């Protein structure tokens, strides 16, 4: 029941922050600390990113809120996608290394 | 109550080790040596194999 | 700003036990890999049990619960579809994709007590045969008579719910500490104090070399991060005698499987599932 | 006041205001800033060692993100001074 | 850009413990200016022993010729704080994130310090 994403609800929603420029909040539905922690740690590697963090306010409500603040050089969505792509490439490299080590 | 399986704390299968544990206890083996012979390095599995009480025998007899 | 380049070195590899070292990566990646391999890797296990004869002293629900915990070979877990996702059938008996049928029938016609193990559990698909380790997992013990006949169905599931679809068994990782010795304050210490310092360590992390009459670092991976030697050195009056700090970019992984899948295959499946999760989380650009 | 901090809250506040020897880096400070309503203060600790980068935040500044900027507090017994919503000083006592 | 610069020698340590795992308030007396200083320094991270000599500097900004709010390479114990009390032999009370500093000297030595201003703390042990 909890595994299935709610019907009619998108996994990731984009909401811009009016008070702070170049600030946005990403609400990831049906996510846990696994994705949030690695995304937060990957975002810190980017130089343009200023604020990177995630929170899980309600354990019962399986949602993850990710807040990204960047300089006047890249959009928060661009940094988010870049971090996801870098993490995917790292996973590919780790899989290749493990496959080589097994053989 | 038969020996519990899957070692509630750890998750390791211990269902098929009760007969071996009893056989080791039949010989001149202490509880620690018997548990070590079964390759149980975590004390949760050792507790599960040591704190179990065989109650199914009384259920079958009575 | 870009991706990392982790390095993997395998120390020991077996069917159910794997120990490898992961380097040049953050703690978050290792923790996420551990969590995925302990709670996200799917396996096949019995969830629905139908019985007709239950003359055994044990209750029906107890038998069903202890049947659901039996480890089964899960080589097809990745390819199989979920029961809720399977739309070809509503779910009854054997299915070509989701459900696997199991039949058990035990009748005791002898004075000796009959033990219903996991070996006498037959399935239509040979690939879903329960893992054999021995005498097998004892299900029910039967006296004279007391027949037990049941029909069971096994479905693919995630280890997050009911904690019975988890193939991993306490997968761990450490930071692989590095030991630093001043080697100058040791000369001031007497022979008696060196022995006491050696005995202070809970595990065999430091050794005494008889030829050089000085302490050496042996097996640095078994430190367990217990501040016993540091406290002993501070008590003896030497504050900076031994400095031990964890290494943030080095890790040593220990993966123990339950027999459902191979440990290397478990790691590969965890990596694939993490990649799929990242792909699903990925958000398309909007203009 | 009818409502107090509570056991865990009081103990955590005492620990974060008494130790003063544990510093929080940028990642942990930003992670904790999610629950705090107010913005992050300056690190106030640029360099602690000749070869230590990554300027850190002190524990007392973490507790300072719980007061409005216009709020001003003074507790002479515990030597607590809050100016512009920032906890300037504290010695001991935990009576405040 | 440096307002106050002087050489200090530590007189005593209030905790005076090597492994107390606590902030240690240092007492240093200035040379050629006769100024007394209280400063909370983490001894475990930055070791200071009685009798050591260190230079101390205070600048409103770390940038060169303006840009208030690159001297980082020269020093090794940079701190940031504000001056909240100038009441006196005038003395200054600057808190670096809860770490109190008490610089007591002469009225003429310290006169260009304003109230409620942000100032840095540069310290190098020679
Ligand atoms: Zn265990
Ligand atoms: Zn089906």
């Amino acid at each position: 029941e909890r595994f299935v994403v709610p019907e009619g609800t998108k996994k990731v929603s984009y909401d811009r922050d009016t008070k702070i420029i170049n600030a946005a909040s990403f609400t990831v539905e049906r996510e846990d600390h696994t994705i949030g922690n690695i995304v937060r740690m990957q975002l810190h590697r980017d130089e343009n990113v200023l604020f990177a963090g995630y929170q899980l306010p309600h354990p019962l409500k399986y949602k993850i809120i990710v807040r990204i603040h960047t300089t006047s050089q890249s959009s928060p969505m661009q940094a988010y996608n870049q971090a996801i792509n870098d993490l995917d490439k790292e996973l590919d490299y780790l899989k290749n290394q493990f496959e080589a080590e097994v053989a | 109550m038969i020996i519990p399986v899957r070692c509630f704390t750890c998750g390791k299968v211990i269902g098929n080790k009760w007969d071996q544990y009893l056989d080791l206890l039949q010989l001149d083996y202490t509880e620690g040596d018997a548990l070590d012979a079964l390759q149980l390095v975590r004390y949760c599995c050792r507790r599960m194999l040591m704190t179990h009480v065989d109650l199914i025998e009384k259920l079958l007899n009575y | 700003t870009y991706q990392r380049f982790p390095k993997i070195k395998i120390r020991e590899l077996k069917d159910d036990y794997a120990k490898f070292e992961l380097r040049e990566t953050d703690v978050s990646m290792a923790n996420a890999l551990r969590r995925v391999m302990i709670s996200e890797v799917p396996t096949v296990a019995i969830d629905l049990v139908e019985i007709e004869v239950n003359s055994s002293v044990l209750n029906d629900e107890f038998i069903a619960h202890r049947l659901g915990l039996i480890p089964l070979t899960s080589e097809r877990a990745m390819s199989m579809r979920f029961s809720r996702d399977c739309d070809a059938c509503d779910g009854d008996g054997q299915c070509e994709f989701c459900s696997v049928e199991f039949r058990l029938s035990s009748k005791c016609v002898t004075d000796q007590t009959l033990d219903v193990t996991s070996r006498d559990l037959y399935s239509a698909d040979p690939t879903v045969t329960p893992v054999d380790f021995h005498k097998g997992i004892i299900i029910v013990k039967l006296r004279r008579g007391q027949e037990l006949k049941l029909r069971a169905i096994a479905r693919k599931g995630i280890g997050k719910d009911h904690a019975k679809w988890s193939p991993a068994a306490t997968v761990t990782f450490m930071y692989e500490p590095d030991i630093i010795i001043n080697e100058d304050m040791m000369d001031t210490l007497s022979d008696e104090e060196k022995i006491d310092l050696i005995e202070s360590s809970p595990t065999k992390v430091f050794g005494m070399d008889p030829v050089t009459r000085q302490v050496v670092v042996v097996d640095p991976e078994a430190y367990t991060y217990d501040e016993e030697v540091i406290k002993k050195a501070e008590a003896m009056g030497k504050p900076g005698l031994i400095e031990i700090s964890p290494k943030d970019d080095s890790f040593i992984f220990t993966v123990e499987s339950t027999g459902a899948v191979k440990a290397s295959q478990l790691v590969l499946n965890a990596i694939d599932l993490l990649k799929q999760k990242l792909d699903a989380v990925r958000l398309s650009d909007d203009t | 006041n009818l409502l107090s901090l509570g056991q865990d809250s009081l103990t955590a506040a005492y620990l974060v205001n008494v130790e003063k020897n544990c510093y929080l880096n940028r990642a942990q400070m930003q992670q904790l800033q999610m629950y705090c309503p107010f913005q992050l203060p300056p690190p106030a600790i640029i360099k602690a060692s000749p070869s230590s980068t990554e300027p850190q935040w002190t524990g007392m500044q973490l507790f300072g993100m719980l007061f409005p900027p216009g709020f001003d507090y003074t507790y002479p017994l515990n030597n607590v001074v809050v100016s512009n919503g920032e906890l300037l000083s504290f010695s001991e006592g935990s009576a405040w | 850009i440096i307002m106050f610069e002087d050489i200090f020698v530590v007189d005593k340590l209030d905790p005076d413990g090597k492994k107390f795992d606590k902030v240690t308030r240092v007492e240093a007396r200035s040379h050629n200016l006769e100024m007394f200083m209280h400063l909370d320094v983490n001894t475990e991270v930055y070791p200071l022993a009685v009798g050591d000599k260190f230079t101390l500097a205070m600048a409103p900004t770390l940038n060169l010729d303006g840009t208030p709010d690159t001297l980082a390479d020269k020093y090794e114990y940079i701190m940031h704080g504000k001056l909240y009390k100038i009441s006196e032999k005038a003395e200054l009370y600057v808190s670096f994130g809860g770490l109190l500093m008490l610089l007591q000297g002469d009225p003429a030595h310290i006169s260009h310090f304003e109230l409620d201003q942000r100032l840095f703390l540069l310290m190098r042990k020679l």
